[PDB]
DNA sequence: ACGCGCT
DNA sequence: AGCTCGT
């Protein structure tokens, strides 16, 4: 959920 | 929702 | 180094 | 109650 490297 | 962003809903 | 979106 | 990635 969070987007800081993936934004899933 | 999703997942992600279940369902809604499940 | 970070948790997200309605039925 | 119901889930998911790496830049
Ligand atoms: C989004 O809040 C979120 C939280 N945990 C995770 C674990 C593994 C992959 C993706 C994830 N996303
Ligand atoms: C984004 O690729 C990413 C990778 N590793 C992490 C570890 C801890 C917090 C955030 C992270 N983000
Ligand atoms: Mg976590
Ligand atoms: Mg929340
Ligand atoms: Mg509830
Ligand atoms: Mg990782």
């Amino acid at each position: 959920x969070a987007x800081v490297x993936a934004x899933v | 929702t999703x997942p992600g962003v279940t369902x809604p809903g499940v």
